[PDB]
RNA sequence: AGCGCCGUGGCGCAGUGGAAGCGCGCAGGGCUCAUAACCCUGAUGUCCUCGGAUCGAAACCGAGCGGCGCUACCA
């Protein structure tokens, strides 16, 4: 007769609990399915990507259980601006009797390692298969570099199309082209809106989406029938992610850098101050392994203004005092997850939308920020995401110098301003210094219609740089 | 190819039919 | 979550320091041949829950209730 808590209390202590990490590992010998690895931070990053009023913190939801704030109390419904996040973890059965499409599961990020199998008529117990991470791109025309942070930070999509509205949706043909701009092919397609379809409708709209992509880069992106609703086929969904999407290499020979898109300062208010915390940075892990007690620095810095007018970037070195990976304050960083990196800066750095699409190093390395750039670009034949009713798909107008184009290095949003154009190359004025290390993929948006939209890919190749001021 | 979605949805189909026969 | 505010007699504001306040209300009455206008008299509650000071508190203070404006979703 024992109350609930004290039953999932005691399912915690019998499913493994959540362990610590040791605090020094054997690196060269781990690997991202390593005990030590799956079981606190993140592997695989997953992105939820979808039409206006689909719904994809819903699905989200559905498939972990983690909710999405979606804050400003006018934003909670319409559009978000920052990220919505949510940790799943992806279990199997270990017994050959419980059916393979159902055995799959995806918990909270505070279920233990082996959690009771909750299907009625079977006594195994689940394993969690690998460990991934889920963000929620925002969906809407005015938000086009946020999108664009989140395929750089995401290494998988989730595309969703509903089934009442239109079925060859344009906003969905260019997230997955964006997405396919970052170098990604493992891509699975959702139908958010299955119950009020019938049995024709439903084949109806998977033929009118498989005659949508024959043409695209995608080959074998995988369609998956889903209802935000009634929270089914999510083992489905798990399945997918598990059995299509593997793991990009990613290991301890490459050098640490870190992307950090987010910010959210720790400062409890009304608390007195003298029990707080430092800044704290979310950015996620493209290359090397961090570790708790290193020193950080963000390179764009504090962007300061002369008399002249030129820009003069004070890099902000701190140090690391926590490390926090989607359960709770670790030690040793793994490549290719989110982590809120928190430090002894000032909250005023942490609070707002600041921090959002930069980078950040460890000591013993040296980026460099530049402000006049020489990018190889590319466009395409019909413009994503604009609703043409029935009349040409507009085509993509050449660039002009002198121009304000919005030029998101990867997840860096900046304002370029073109000084030289010619048949496949560009050069590019920075008014907001961006850093770059070794390639970081860049996509370009521009302004017609009152909003931006995007227009093809581009790569840089060199640029003149300022070495940073100490 | 997009047949193994075509199972997946019989499969939800039976279970919505199953839960509201009203509509 | 931080503080600013509010807490009707029904709605809106004020007094806070001697215990029931107004305009709007509503009922009854008056003037008018008649109505509105105008003039009278009222019966409706824990001025949000619980305590300290005092002959006295609703007022001053204190140890929490619901909603409101900025700060902001503060791992
Ligand atoms: N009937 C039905 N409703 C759905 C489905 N999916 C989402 N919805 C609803 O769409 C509405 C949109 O709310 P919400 O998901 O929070 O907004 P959002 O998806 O975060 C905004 P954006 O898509 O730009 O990120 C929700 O009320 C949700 O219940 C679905 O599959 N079926
Ligand atoms: C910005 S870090 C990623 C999200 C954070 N780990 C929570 O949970």
């Amino acid at each position: 007769g024992e109350t609930e808590e004290e039953k999932r209390k005691r399912e915690f202590e019998e499913g493994g609990g959540l362990p610590e990490q040791p605090l020094n590992p054997d690196f060269s010998k781990l690997n991202p399915l390593s005990a030590e690895i799956i079981n606190r931070q993140a592997t695989i990053n997953i992105g939820t990507i979808g039409h206006v009023a689909h719904g994809k913190s819903t699905v989200v939801r559905a498939i972990s259980g983690v909710q999405t704030v979606r804050f400003k109390d006018e934003l909670e419904r319409n559009i978000t601006i920052k990220l919505g996040y949510a940790n799943a973890k992806i279990y199997k059965c270990q017994e050959p009797t419980c059916p393979e499409p159902d055995c799959y599961r995806s918990f909270k990020s505070d279920k233990e390692i082996s959690p009771k199998c909750q299907r009625p008529g079977c006594p195994g117990r689940y394993k969690l298969v690998r460990h991934v991470s889920f963000v929620d791109c925002p969906g809407h025309d005015i938000l086009m570099s946020t999108m664009l942070s989140g395929a750089a930070v995401m290494d998988a999509a989730l595309l969703l199309i509903a089934g009442n509205e239109s079925c060859p949706q344009p906003q969905t043909s260019e997230h997955l082209a964006a997405i396919e701009i970052m170098k990604l092919k493992h891509v699975i397609i959702l139908q958010n809106k299955v119950d009020l379809m019938r049995e024709e409708s439903a084949l109806e709209h998977q033929k009118s989406i498989l005659k949508f992509i024959r043409g695209t880069i995608a080959d074998g992106a995988p369609i998956v029938p889903i209802s935000a609703q009634l929270k089914y086929n999510i083992d489905a969904v798990n399945e997918f992610i598990v059995k299509t999407i593997p793991v990009p290499p990613r290991d301890f020979m490459i050098s640490p850098r870190l992307i950090v898109i987010r910010s959210f300062d720790v400062n409890k208010p009304g608390a007195e101050i003298e029990d707080l915390k430092g800044g704290v940075a979310g950015g996620s892990i493209l290359n090397g392994v961090f570790k708790l007690g290193d020193e950080i620095e963000i390179r764009p810095g504090i962007v300061t203004k002369d008399d002249k007018g030129k820009i003069q970037c004070k890099p902000i070195f701190s140090n690391i005092v926590s490390l926090f990976a989607e359960q709770n304050d670790l030690k040793f960083a793994v490549p290719g997850g989110l982590i809120g990196v928190g430090t002894k800066v000032d909250p005023t750095l942490c609070r707002a939308d600041r921090l959002v699409g930069q980078v950040v190093g460890a000591k013993g390395h040296l980026p460099n920020i530049y402000t006049d750039i020489e990018i190889n670009y590319f466009l395409l034949r019909r413009l994503l995401g604009v609703k043409t009713d029935g009349q040409k798909q507009a085509k993509v107008r050449k660039l002009e110098p002198n121009e304000v184009l919005m030029v998101n290095i990867g997840s860096t949003a900046t304002g370029a301003r073109v000084v030289a154009v010619k048949a496949d190359m560009a050069r590019l004025q920075l008014t907001s210094p961006a850093c770059t290390e070794i390639n970081e993929k860049i996509a370009l948006s521009r302004r017609i219609e009152k909003h931006w939209r995007l227009i093809g890919w581009a790569t840089i190749k060199k640029g003149t740089t300022l070495e940073p001021i100490a | 190819v997009g047949l193994p979605y075509s199972e997946l949805l019989s499969r939800f189909f039976n279970i919505l039919r199953t839960n509201n026969p009203e509509l």
